[PDB]
RNA sequence: UACCGAUUGAGCGGCUCAGUGAGGUCCUCGGAUCGCGAG
RNA sequence: UGAACUAUGCCUGGGCAGGGCGAAGCCAGGGGAAACUCUGGUGGAGGCCCGCCGCGGUCCUGACGUGCAAAUCGGUCGUCC
RNA sequence: GGCGUGUUGGAACAAGGCAGAGUAAGGGAAGUCGGCAAGUCAGAUCCGUAACUUCGGGAUAAGGAUUGGCUCUAAGGGCU
RNA sequence: UAGUGACGCGCAUGAAUGGAUGAACGAGAUUCCCACUGUCCCUACCUGCUAUCUAGCGAAACCACAGCCAAGGGAACGGGC
RNA sequence: UGAUCCUUCGAUGUCGGCUCUUCCUAUCAUUGUGAAGCAGAAUUCACCAAGCGUUGGAUUGUUCACCCACUAACAGGGAACGUGAGCUGGGUUUAGACCGUCGUGAGACAGGUUAGUUUUACCCUACUGAUGUGAGCCGUUGUUGCAAUAGUAAUCCCGCUCAGUACGAGAGGAACCGCGGGUUCAGACAUUUGGUUCGUGCGCUUGGCUGAGGAGCCACUGGCGCGAAGCCACCAUCUGCGGGAUUAUGACUGAACGCCUCUAAGUCAGAAUCCCGCCUAAAAGCAACGAUAAGCGCCGUCGGAUCUCCGAUAGGCC
RNA sequence: UUCUGGGUCGGGGUGUCGUGCGUGGCAGAGCAGCGCUGCGAUCCAUUGAAAGUCAGCCCUCGAUCCAAGUUUUG
């Protein structure tokens, strides 16, 4: 799929949602994919699917574990074309386990290695930068 | 009794002892398989790491994301005058293992090739060689010399070439000369002896040996750092803040029994300075040193099909630490053992290359020569000039 | 080749180090000094060495 | 059917502290450009 | 045989920055039919508060641990009419 | 006023310690028996301060704003 | 398995062997939240004093003899057999 | 977990965690296979097999449990119930104190609760690195190498294609080749990004000081912004591999036993295992070769003769 | 240890910070004396100027010096 980049978001981690879901955290618990070292924290980039809880937000989203997907991080990962690009705001969007959003729209850019895992996350994307 | 959660070792028991290394140049320890059908030709060769830049390429690999796309591949540039070839040496196979047969070196042998002869040239009569160079002028050791060319054609089946760097043509002040026996591994034994004949006291280029877009070996002594701790040397996990007598260190070294500690417990010594070997190191560009085409000095050799500038593989104000590469350079993709200005021995590669990463072609779009003395912003100094307009210097 | 958002100046594949924000606006800075003086709300054109400084003196 | 009740209970509205502050309007000067003036 | 250390009592001397909240009493101006109230200022009470010297000795289970020291050192900390 | 750095000088700047309460990308207690450790806050001015209470308090509660330099203006005295 | 609010046939709560409650107070014990941070992910770099080397000076604990291991037997875990 | 009481009471530091190494297999996963109430997918039983991996967390001092997610799988253990001159003292396990029960009482509790000094290595081995050492000397000295032997390293997953195909009434639903990445690990590296910056590099700035300007100093690095060179981070980048004999197993030819039979004689395919290559070290192991200072060897094994030592042996390299 | 070679300064390149001292101005909130003059944070020109840059950066061949002799080896 995707090539590698600088993960900057371990779990433990409250990104802001980023949709119309109602949600304005998301406290990341893990991430998918991740075999797992002794003592090393289970970080996350772009483009990732994580396990996150809503700690704000509307009281039928904040009590449960929802898929969410890492749209922007602050940790600056380097592109095979020599670009360190790096967002203002670490940001995630609620989705199901086929990668399908839970909202209709998304607040501010979604980063390009996320978009092109997502074929539903870059359908509803305002920018793609 | 056995460890609570499962946990890989710490650092690989394939390259003890973490020793300073007792050979300042890298060592061939295994020279690629012969095979006598194809022409003669050279196996190795001495570079010099001038230092790293990256490049800018477009990458065609079906099915890939970055097909038909350009990429920025770090690179490091090592500079490879011609080697002069002073000696042929041969090898007899025994059951207890390769044995050298005899050795012949050349008549005229450089002054800079005779200083690696001896630890304390300035104050030492430079007579090595003296008595050795009289056989290809006398009748009668010239009869003793046909003799021995003739043996190595019957009795030897590995053949070599003892070849010395022209470090007179480097930035370092080291005068002395690396010799290297280079293994010809071309064809019959009589066909090499006579190919390592005519080349004596003769040059070789790097252009002959390697070639584009080809993988190879890069033998080579790495950077020392000293004495280090267990925590620098083999990475181990440092202990909590208030830890008693330290937290840089390896809690427990051993069981009680055995009564002894095991060579495979991670403890404090020198780390850095080791010999090691790195294959499949893609060559990206073989450039041309400077020459005078029509009177003038050429520096072409950082150009390209797609930028066609006149800067060379120099940046501002040359190499950090270095200095400035005016010989036959070899850009290799990605890291390379070793410090600036250390001596490296290339090879080629012993496996068979014929994955889609190997025998790919490479197409440079644009070299980079900003100035690596900080964050430099300038390819060229006439751009620099350009850009900026005239200064007070003026 | 693109141009520095602070500086003005021409920022190479290989250098630099861009920046996207929420509203959609993506900046290209060339080090590390023109991003933390972008980051800091300087202005080019009171910052003395911007190129935007010496078009607005007319330094060239 | 209302009431008390840990849960810094939860949700939805009105008016506001502070910060940030788009966009007009005036005031200072700014001169692409056009034929001293219009800009 | 010892109260040159320490425990308690007695006699006679010495000592304890700079700030904070700010009680009774008093003055003045308003409300009242009287009972009596409200605002500002004043005043400077207290085993009161922040805190220096002093006097103590919490935590780091720090330093030290054949020590500077047969109990000390550093930061922090308790109290200081 | 006093002193030569507190029972010694010189040359190095490895590991490992003690200390500087050194600093740090992204995350922010996921570390750990436990926010141990130190980090944030901090002066002063102007605003604004709940539950509870023995009505004394809580209280510097919490939560905001301002602060340099320079040139002026206004107000607050004494004596004949 | 923690904390808090409730439930009480409570092994073995209970009324000056004092019960219940409690504003203020606490270098007392405990839980959660906001902010914060190298506690951690995951370590890296710099500095002072040491360690290090050197001139001078110069101890002590300790010590049957001593000091490479595997297995065996043995006072049932040798360093010596 | 007992039973025993042989060793240890002029002392073997004692529960758990942290840390780190190694071994065992009674194999959870991966590699190669056999079996089914194996159609596919999934799963179960068994075999060669310990090469390799076996996680992050809430609560508890806890080993042990239980739940939350992740995962190819989150297998079970040993090494003085591994590991305190390694750490942390939470627990237990002195002295302070509180409660409950018990005792007339002093006090008890294998019950609960709170606060409670964790000392020493400079010795010998072991191990990690660092000098050097056969000294018998026509050997001294240098270069280029050989190699015994020892270490040894890679691991696993996903996406695309195969393919919506085989298979199945459907629902569902693979695999090989090939391609593109990643997990864990290992060895490096600083072009780039990021960290550090007492080049005390440059600017600025607080208090004080030199009469003031200028230039500077002091506050154990005054503070702040930026920052070169070095060093550094899955926080950047690069690289990581081929054969041999075979195990399990499936077979060939073919008797014993007119047939049959993988076995008895003789053969074949065969694997994360094993051995080796690659890679790291280089021996009281060695070769080729350079030069070797009246002084310093050889020549003419003829030494013509003198002295000192050290082994053997007592016709044969048939 | 003199076909010369090796140092110390200097020059150039490079990069770091960021527009130096002085001088000039009818730029400057203003203010005080007799249009003028003085005080006045800052601003502007000179000035991408100044400063420092290998000690472990790069290249010179400009300046001025230096060339001796520890111990031992058949
Ligand atoms: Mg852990
Ligand atoms: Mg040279
Ligand atoms: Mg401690
Ligand atoms: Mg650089
Ligand atoms: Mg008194
Ligand atoms: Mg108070
Ligand atoms: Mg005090
Ligand atoms: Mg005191
Ligand atoms: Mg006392
Ligand atoms: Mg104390
Ligand atoms: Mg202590
Ligand atoms: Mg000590
Ligand atoms: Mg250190
Ligand atoms: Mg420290
Ligand atoms: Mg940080
Ligand atoms: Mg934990
Ligand atoms: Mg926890
Ligand atoms: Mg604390
Ligand atoms: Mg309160
Ligand atoms: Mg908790
Ligand atoms: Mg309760
Ligand atoms: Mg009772
Ligand atoms: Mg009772
Ligand atoms: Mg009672
Ligand atoms: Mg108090
Ligand atoms: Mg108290
Ligand atoms: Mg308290
Ligand atoms: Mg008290
Ligand atoms: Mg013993
Ligand atoms: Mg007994
Ligand atoms: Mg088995
Ligand atoms: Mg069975
Ligand atoms: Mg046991
Ligand atoms: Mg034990
Ligand atoms: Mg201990
Ligand atoms: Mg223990
Ligand atoms: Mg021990
Ligand atoms: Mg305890
Ligand atoms: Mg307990
Ligand atoms: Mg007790
Ligand atoms: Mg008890
Ligand atoms: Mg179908
Ligand atoms: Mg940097
Ligand atoms: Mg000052
Ligand atoms: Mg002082
Ligand atoms: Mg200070
Ligand atoms: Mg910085
Ligand atoms: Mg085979
Ligand atoms: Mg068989
Ligand atoms: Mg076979
Ligand atoms: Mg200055
Ligand atoms: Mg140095």
């Amino acid at each position: 799929a995707k090539f590698r980049i600088s993960l900057g978001l371990p779990v433990g981690a409250v990104i802001n949602c980023a949709d119309n879901t109602g949600a304005k955290n998301l406290y990341i618990i893990s991430v998918k994919g991740i075999k797992g070292r002794l003592n090393r924290l289970p970080s996350a980039g772009v483009g990732d699917m994580v396990m996150a809880t809503v700690k704000k937000g509307k009281p039928e989203l904040r009590k449960k574990v929802h898929p969410a997907v890492v749209i922007r991080q602050r940790k600056s990962y380097r592109r095979k074309d020599g670009v360190f690009l790096y967002f203002e705001d670490n940001a995630g969007v609620i989705v199901n386990n086929k990668g399908e959003m839970k909202g209709s729209a998304i607040t501010g850019p979604v980063a390009k290695e996320c978009a092109d895992l997502w074929p539903r996350i870059a359908s509803n994307a305002g920018s793609i930068a | 009794s056995h460890r609570k959660f499962s946990a890989p070792r710490h650092g690989s028991l394939g390259f003890l002892p973490r020793k300073r290394c007792k050979r300042h140049r890298g060592k061939v320890k295994s020279f690629p398989k012969d095979d006598p059908s194809k022409p003669v030709h050279l196996t190795a060769f001495l570079g010099y790491k001038a230092g790293m830049t990256h490049i800018v390429r477009e990458v065609d690999r079906p099915g890939s994301k970055v097909n038909k796309k350009e990429v920025v591949e770090a690179v490091t540039v090592v500079e490879t005058p011609p080697m002069i070839v002073v000696g042929v040496v041969g090898y007899v196979m025994t059951p207890r293992g390769l044995r050298s047969f005899k050795t012949i070196f050349a008549e005229h042998i450089s002054d800079e090739c005779k200083r690696r002869f001896y630890k304390n040239w300035y104050k030492s009569k430079k007579k090595a060689f003296t008595k050795y160079c009289k056989r290809w002028q006398d009748e009668e050791g010239k009869k003793q010399l046909e003799k021995d060319f003739s043996s190595m054609k019957k009795y030897c089946q590995i053949i070599r070439i003892i070849a010395h760097t022209q470090m007179r043509l480097l930035p370092h002040r080291q005068k002395k000369s690396h010799l290297m026996e280079i293994q010809l591994n071309g064809g019959t034994i009589s066909d090499k002896v006579d190919w390592a004949r005519e080349k004596l006291e003769q040059s070789i280029p790097i252009a002959n040996v390697f070639s584009q877009d080809e993988m190879i070996d890069v033998i080579g002594v790495t950077k020392g750092h000293g004495c280090k701790g267990v925590t620098s040397r083999w990475h181990t996990k440092k202990l909590p803040r208030k830890t008693h007598r330290g937290l840089r260190k390896v809690a427990c070294i051993g069981a009680w029994h055995p009564a002894r500690v095991a060579f495979s417990v991670a403890r404090a010594g020198q780390k850095g300075y080791h010999h090691r070997t790195e294959i499949n190191k893609k060559i990206y560009k073989i450039g041309v040193g400077y020459h005078n085409k029509d009177g003038k000095l050429v520096k072409n050799n950082a150009s390209t099909d797609y930028d066609l500038s006149n800067k060379s593989i120099n940046p501002l104000g040359g190499f950090v630490h270095y200095g400035e590469v005016t010989n036959d350079f070899l850009m290799l993709k990605g890291c390379v053992v070793g410090t600036k200005k250390r001596v490296l021995t290339l090879r080629k590669s012993l496996l068979v290359q014929t994955s889609r990463r190997a025998q790919e072609k490479i197409d440079l779009k644009f070299i980079d020569t900003t100035s690596k003395f900080g964050h430099g912003r300038f390819q060229t100094i006439e751009e620099k000039k350009n850009f900026m307009g005239p200064l007070k210097k003026d | 080749v693109e141009l520095c958002s602070f500086s003005g100046y021409k920022i190479y594949p290989g250098h630099g180090r861009r920046y996207a924000r929420i509203d959609g606006k993506v900046f290209q800075f060339l080090n590390a000094k023109c991003e933390s003086a972008f980051l800091s709300k300087r202005n080019p054109r009171q910052i003395n060495w911007t190129v935007l400084y010496r078009r607005k003196h007319k330094k060239g």
